[PDB]
């Protein structure tokens, strides 16, 4: 036999698990990280890119991607609750990683000006509703909502002493904006910044909101797509060519 | 740096830069440097860049070694992006402040939307100090004053590690046991329902319900803590006042414009002709950030970037005073290793050998004219 | 009898990559400004085409007699292969899943937007930037490298990838080696397309859609995990 | 192969075509000057979908990068193509 | 004007069109403005008559280089040698193939499972001749285009 | 009915009415009513409306509670 006992077998199962979890943990980084970034990332980059409209729309829709394919293939084969928390953990492992050492090690932007974007909250309802009602519809429909609703309250408390009014030279602006202007990116002028501009149809205070509830709509709907992506990506298939 | 890469004709044929000046060569940490100057639309603007609808001006270094204090286009901070209009000419200043120390090339440029970058002369400066003596205080309209290196650094570690250690703490409570193999073996074996239990259920429910609450509460003491703000302040900034120079009493003709391929300089004929101002005579050629001076006319004293700078690249057949009225045509002829350095002689590989550029005539009073001139440019192989 | 798991070859699969990265980040640091500025300068050639053409080479060679050893050393005759030999395989081949995680990770992950980091700063000048040297040219091929190894690993000495080719183990080895060509598209999105530093311009979809095949890993994974347990431990532990 | 080859191919066939003239005081190809004198009526000179030049064109790599571009995107359609002659070549039969 | 031009809405331009006589016949000619996103704008037509040969007409162009060519037969036959160069390297390679049987008794032997009875070791060495060839002809075709043009834009 | 809704800064920085008449304050049915003024176009338009290209002069109002029976820009209908 492969082992000789019972606890020779739990031991090297033990071993198994640590080292699995290693490779599972660090191919999602890798994947999440450069699909993440090159979907989102200009945004997760500037604190002066971090708007009520375009921010809070897009994160979450195309950050719900991976969460989706990495329960329903864990949830489904292990009963592991977890993998839109490691998904999670892991970009903003990744995410951290690359501010402090290349963000600031190498070009010496300040950390308070480049800093991602909280995404724990997202996972914990998504994962914690899953686990709960135990069916992917009802996980799709409720937990995309609330992933989608509580991603700008969770940052809430990050970026507002950010937003405090300053009258620099004249011009009224935001913390946010005078750290956009201050620190000069070169390749990144001031044009490119996907934010909220007004439009005459903007009404009443209702930016946030409507932009919470388009983005967990859509998060709904990517979630059912990933899902069955992800149901695909599960398949134990061998070619003979 | 990047301008050498750029296409030649689209360096020629963009924006132009004349007098500029930088108020010090050498500054120390904290200390602010003054960059001034003029740039004029050309009016051939070519098809490819998006017309400058939406502009922004930009400072050109290898990163936050500076912090741009203010820029102004037009006596007008301009910290949004702008719209400029073909064939007008603007005054800009640029007030910089040193972060790091080290030498560094420092550039005006523009970035366009639909374009790309305009690269202007580059200049060495150098900042000596520390970087830790570097102070970026800003006072709110609250009336707190804060230092942007490190305001609001520790609230967003705090946060982020927080909901970290969180997510960490609900992956470990299901870590402490066997993960994948036996888990996987007990659902294919059809004993799923046996791998959660009442109390992970009750955890879960905990997890969530302490989640959800948690960002209620600290949103409401963030707005307690904050409860003045103004969200992101954006826009195109019109009705930028633009110079209203003298026309030039001098006409220019390019009769015929050429460059030897092998090659480090360029030849052109020129008809002139003086409509007053009184005797005049071209002291300089400027095509794309290089100056062609000639030296009997005129002499640099501005600290011109001297790779650009060929204080006598400019030959003119004739350079006597063309007195008023008179039409003279002149061989002219502009040398200089930047020809070649600055990659101006890869306008052979162009889709577009068309030239545009700046000449300065100067009276014996020393009253100076700018005529602006583009013709094709042929090259010449034999 | 050696144990089950060479501790040895794990922390030498962790720690090479780890030391080679960290001397490339040192690298990059020390030369990315002095040279790395101006691509048309003497400096940058020697420090950084220099690199280019050594690494391209050494990875070549390294790729070339790697691949050519484990297929010239596979077992021929699988069949006897005993159980705990079996499970001696299957750790081996888990490693090398771990080294090849461990090169995901470095070069999809923290060279990608160390690249976006410098294009954010920087005007571009070249296709050949330290940036794009290090990341496209360096971590990509090493990664590579990695799974191809260990795909080949697992076809031939393991009888469970050995009975053919496994779907999910070819998308998640072949799908990221995509992301290498791509990179011709990247350069026409960034020198054509667009004229604008942007890093979520639609140029960069092609990354993101290879990225997507990484996700095959979970199907490996299983896969893997049945050929740990079809030799008994599996039976051992259902106990 | 396919697509890096296309290039070198018919670079012996255009290569006299691209002498430079000195066409009325303007710079011209030989290919630009045939295009000008035999007028195509239907088909005026902004219609062609040439290069022209950007900011962000670098130093001498434009068909180089073009090549590579169209040899990963005719991996891509190779790929798809694949399969869609794969279905084509069904042998089925309908009932209705 | 070779290029197309940007026009202002309210302005008058003169226009000048030069244009030389190629072949013989009554034509009707209109002076016209392409306007891109807009579509042909033509203007009076008149009826023009030529008279002569079609093969009188010449077209000298004299280039940068020094060479003065016509462009009614410039480049032709460098052109239709490299295509029936290549054509009939295609050709050859079918015909290879051709002179066995090719439809039934090939898919039949597939059918049957005998596909690797179908390919030879001569079959794989012409074939990887042929690749090489094709490679080697395309570099030494390009060096030697490189060469006699060594100016180009 | 609707302008209280839309941002400050866009009603201020779009068109200036100037000086405007109401013939009639109380009309009977199918009487007229005319009303004209002056309308100034800002030089600072903002970026996210587009220029008034294509621009339509419209009566604001629940309904056809009133038929338009003409509109003129500059005396041209
Ligand atoms: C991530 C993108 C997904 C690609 C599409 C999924 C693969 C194709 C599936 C259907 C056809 C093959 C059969 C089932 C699969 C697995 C597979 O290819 O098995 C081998 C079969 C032959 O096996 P068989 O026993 O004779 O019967 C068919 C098996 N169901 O090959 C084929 O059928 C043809 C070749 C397979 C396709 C190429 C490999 C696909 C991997 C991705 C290529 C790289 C592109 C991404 C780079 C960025
Ligand atoms: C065997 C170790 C465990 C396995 C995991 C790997 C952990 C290793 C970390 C190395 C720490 C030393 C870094 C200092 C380099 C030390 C180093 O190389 O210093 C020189 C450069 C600076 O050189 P220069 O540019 O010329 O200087 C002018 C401007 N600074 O700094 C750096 O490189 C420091 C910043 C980058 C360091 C990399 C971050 C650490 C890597 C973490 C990997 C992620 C692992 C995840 C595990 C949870
Ligand atoms: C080139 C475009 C491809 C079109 C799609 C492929 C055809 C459809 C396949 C699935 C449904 C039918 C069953 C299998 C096919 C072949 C087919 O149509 O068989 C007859 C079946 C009835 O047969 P059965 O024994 O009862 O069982 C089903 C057979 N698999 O009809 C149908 O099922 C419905 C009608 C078939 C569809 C119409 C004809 C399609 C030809 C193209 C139409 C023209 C459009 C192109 C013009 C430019
Ligand atoms: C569902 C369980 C019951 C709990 C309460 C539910 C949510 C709260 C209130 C319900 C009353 C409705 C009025 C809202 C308060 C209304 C409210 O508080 O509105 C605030 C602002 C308005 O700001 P303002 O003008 O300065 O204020 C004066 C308003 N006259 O509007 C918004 O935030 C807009 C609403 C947010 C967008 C979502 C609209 C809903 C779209 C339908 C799909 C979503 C529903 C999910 C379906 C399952
Ligand atoms: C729709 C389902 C009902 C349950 C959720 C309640 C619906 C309403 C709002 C939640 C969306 C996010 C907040 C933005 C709204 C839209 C909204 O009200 O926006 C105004 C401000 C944002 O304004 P600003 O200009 O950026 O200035 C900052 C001032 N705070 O947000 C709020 O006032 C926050 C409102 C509520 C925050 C608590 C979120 C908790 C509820 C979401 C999670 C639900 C998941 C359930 C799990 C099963
Ligand atoms: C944005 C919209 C949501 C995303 C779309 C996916 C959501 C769920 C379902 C829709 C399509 C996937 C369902 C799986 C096919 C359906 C599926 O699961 O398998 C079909 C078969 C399986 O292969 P087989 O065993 O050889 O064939 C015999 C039938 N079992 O695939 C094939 O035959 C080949 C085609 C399979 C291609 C599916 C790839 C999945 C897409 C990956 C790309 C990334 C995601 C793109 C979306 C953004
Ligand atoms: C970064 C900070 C880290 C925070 C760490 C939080 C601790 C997390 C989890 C604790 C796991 C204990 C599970 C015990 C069940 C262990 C368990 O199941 O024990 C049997 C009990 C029997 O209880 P009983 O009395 O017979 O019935 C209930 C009424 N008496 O069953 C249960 O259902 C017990 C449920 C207890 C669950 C506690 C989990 C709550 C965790 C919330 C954490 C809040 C986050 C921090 C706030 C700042
Ligand atoms: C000094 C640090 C620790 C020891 C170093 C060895 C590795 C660490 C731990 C495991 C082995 C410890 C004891 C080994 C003693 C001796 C030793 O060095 O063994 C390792 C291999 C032998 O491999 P093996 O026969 O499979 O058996 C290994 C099990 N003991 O040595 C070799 O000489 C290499 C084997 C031949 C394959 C060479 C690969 C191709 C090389 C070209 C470059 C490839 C590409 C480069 C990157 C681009
Ligand atoms: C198969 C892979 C497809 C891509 C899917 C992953 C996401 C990637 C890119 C788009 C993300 C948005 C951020 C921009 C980065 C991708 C990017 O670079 O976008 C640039 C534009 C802004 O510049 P531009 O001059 O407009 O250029 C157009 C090029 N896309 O961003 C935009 O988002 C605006 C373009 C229009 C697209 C709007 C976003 C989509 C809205 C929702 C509908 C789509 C369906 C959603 C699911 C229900
Ligand atoms: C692969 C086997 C080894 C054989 C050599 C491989 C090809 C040749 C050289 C390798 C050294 C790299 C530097 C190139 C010479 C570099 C070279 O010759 O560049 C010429 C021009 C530059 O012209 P210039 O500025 O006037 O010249 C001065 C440059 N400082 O650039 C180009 O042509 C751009 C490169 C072509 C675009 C492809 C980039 C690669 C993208 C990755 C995907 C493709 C790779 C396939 C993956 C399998
Ligand atoms: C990438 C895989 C490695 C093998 C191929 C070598 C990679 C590099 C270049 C080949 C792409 C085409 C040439 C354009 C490059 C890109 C390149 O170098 O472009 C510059 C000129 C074109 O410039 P221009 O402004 O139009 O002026 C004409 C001057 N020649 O082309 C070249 O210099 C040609 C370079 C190489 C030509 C030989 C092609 C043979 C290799 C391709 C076939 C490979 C298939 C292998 C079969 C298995
Ligand atoms: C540009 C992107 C690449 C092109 C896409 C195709 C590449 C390869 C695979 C993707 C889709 C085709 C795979 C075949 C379906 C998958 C396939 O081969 O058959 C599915 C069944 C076969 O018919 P059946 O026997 O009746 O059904 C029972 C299952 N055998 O089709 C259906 O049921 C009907 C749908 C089939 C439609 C496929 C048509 C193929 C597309 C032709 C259009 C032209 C190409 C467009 C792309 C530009
Ligand atoms: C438009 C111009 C048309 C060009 C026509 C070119 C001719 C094409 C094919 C010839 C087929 C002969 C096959 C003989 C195998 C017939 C064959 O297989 O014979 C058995 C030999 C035995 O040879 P051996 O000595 O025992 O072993 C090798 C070393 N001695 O096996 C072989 O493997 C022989 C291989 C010979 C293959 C020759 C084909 C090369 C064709 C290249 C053409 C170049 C293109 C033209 C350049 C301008
Ligand atoms: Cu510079
Ligand atoms: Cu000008
Ligand atoms: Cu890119
Ligand atoms: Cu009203
Ligand atoms: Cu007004």
């Amino acid at each position: 036999s492969a082992v000789r006992s019972h606890a020779e077998a739990v031991q090297v199962s033990r071993t198994i698990d640590w080292m699995a979890l290693f490779v599972v943990f660090f191919v999602i980084v890798g994947s999440y990280h450069i699909h993440a970034m090159l979907t989102m990332g200009d945004w997760d980059f500037w604190s002066d890119w971090k708007d009520r409209r375009l921010w809070v729309t897009v994160t979450p829709i195309v950050l719900v991607t991976f969460p989706a394919a990495v329960q329903s293939y864990l949830w489904e084969r292990y009963r592991l609750p977890w993998g839109a928390t490691v998904c999670v953990l892991g970009l903003l492992l990744g995410e951290w990683i690359n501010r402090y050492f290349n963000f600031w090690g190498w070009t010496y932007f300040p950390i308070n000006f480049v800093f991602p974007a909280s995404l724990v909250p997202g996972a914990i309802i998504l994962d914690t509703v899953l686990m709960l009602s135990g069916s992917y519809l009802f996980t799709a429909i409720v937990g995309a909502m609330g992933w989608g609703l509580i991603f700008y309250p969770g940052n809430w408390p990050i970026i507002a002493p950010l937003h405090v009014p300053v009258e620099y030279n004249g011009m009224l602006m935001s913390i946010a904006d005078i750290q956009g202007y201050n620190y000069v990116r070169t390749g990144t002028p001031e044009y490119i910044r996907m934010v909220e501009k007004g439009t005459l149809r903007t009404f009443g205070k209702d930016v946030a909101p409507v932009s919470a509830f388009f983005s967990a709509f859509m998060s709904i709907l990517i979630y059912f797509m990933w899902h069955f992506i992800g149901r695909w990506f599960s398949n134990e298939r061998f070619l003979q060519s | 740096h990047g301008e050498k890469s750029q296409a030649a004709f689209m360096r020629m044929r963009t924006i132009h830069w004349y007098d500029l000046s930088w108020s010090k060569e050498k500054v120390k940490i904290n200390e602010t440097v003054e960059i001034k100057g003029k740039f004029h639309v050309f009016e051939g603007w070519p098809e490819t860049v998006d017309e400058p609808d939406v502009a922004f001006l930009n400072v050109g270094m290898p990163g936050p070694v500076f912090i741009r204090k203010e820029s102004y286009i037009g006596g007008q901070l301009v910290p949004r992006s702008v719209r400029l209009e073909i064939g007008k000419t603007y005054d800009f200043r640029v007030v910089l402040k040193a972060r790091r120390p080290g030498d560094w090339h420092v550039h005006t440029m523009m970035n366009v939307q639909g374009g790309g970058p305009i690269i202007g002369p580059g200049k060495w400066i150098t900042v000596e100090g520390s970087m830790s003596e570097f102070r970026n205080p800003v006072t709110t309209l609250t009336g707190q004053t804060v230092d942007l290196e490190n305001y609001n650094e520790g609230n967003t570690y705090f946060w982020h590690a927080f909901w970290f250690a969180i997510g960490v703490a609900w992956i470990g409570y299901w870590s402490r046991r066997p993960i994948f193999i036996p888990r996987l073996l007990m659902v294919d074996a059809g004993r799923a329902d046996e791998l959660v239990s009442a109390t992970d259920r009750k955890v879960a429910m905990g997890f969530l319900a302490a989640t959800i609450l948690i960002v209620v509460m600290a949103m409401s003491s963030a707005n307690s803590k904050y409860p003045i703000t103004i969200p992101l302040q954006a826009g195109t900034m019109r009705g930028m006042k633009p110079l209203e120079l003298p026309a030039p009493t001098v006409s220019v003709k390019v009769e015929d414009a050429t460059y030897r391929v092998p090659g480090r300089a360029m030849r052109m004929k020129l008809t002139i002709t003086n409509h007053g101002n009184s005797p005049i005579r071209l002291g300089e050629f400027y095509t794309a950030s290089v100056r062609f001076l000639d030296s009997d006319v005129y002499k640099d004293t501005t600290g011109y970037p001297e790779d650009l700078l060929a204080e006598d690249g400019l030959s003119v057949s004739d350079n006597s005073p063309l007195a008023p009225g008179e039409t003279r045509t002149v061989d002219v002829t502009a040398s200089d290793a930047a020809w070649e350095v600055y990659r101006l002689s890869d306008i052979i590989y162009d889709p577009d050998s068309r030239f545009a550029g700046l000449l300065f005539f100067f009276d014996a009073t020393g009253n100076r004219q700018v005529v602006q001139i583009d013709a094709p440019l042929i090259p010449s192989f034999m | 009898e050696a144990p089950l798991l060479d501790k040895k070859w794990l922390t030498f699969a962790l720690a090479i990559y780890t030391v080679f990265y960290l001397w490339v980040r040192w690298y990059e640091g020390v030369y990315g400004w002095s040279a790395g500025l101006d691509s048309f300068a003497p400096e940058f050639e020697t420090y950084w085409m220099n690199f280019l053409y050594t690494e391209i080479v050494l990875e070549i060679v390294t790729a070339s007699i790697l691949w050519g050893y484990l297929w010239k050393t596979r077992d021929r005759n699988l069949a006897a292969l005993t159980p705990r030999e079996e499970l001696r395989r299957n750790f081996t081949h888990l490693v090398w899943l771990v080294a090849y995680a461990w090169a995901i990770y470095w070069g999809a992950s923290y060279f990608t937007e160390q690249d976006g980091t410098w294009h954010q700063t920087i005007v571009r000048d070249t296709d050949f930037t330290p940036s794009h040297i290090i990341e496209f040219y360096l971590s990509y091929p090493i990664y590579i490298i990695t799974g191809f190894a260990a795909f080949i690993y697992a076809k031939t000495r393991l009888p469970f990838f050995a009975k053919g080719i496994s779907l999910p183990y070819l998308v998640l080895v072949v799908g990221p080696f995509m992301i290498l060509p791509n990179v011709g598209l990247n350069e026409w999105g960034h020198t054509f397309w667009f004229m604008e530093e942007l890093f979520v311009a639609p140029l960069h979809y092609g990354f993101v859609i290879f990225g997507w095949l990484a996700l095959a890993v979970m199907g490996t994974l299983t896969q893997t995990f049945y050929s740990f347990a079809q030799g008994g431990l599996g039976q051992s532990l259902c106990e």
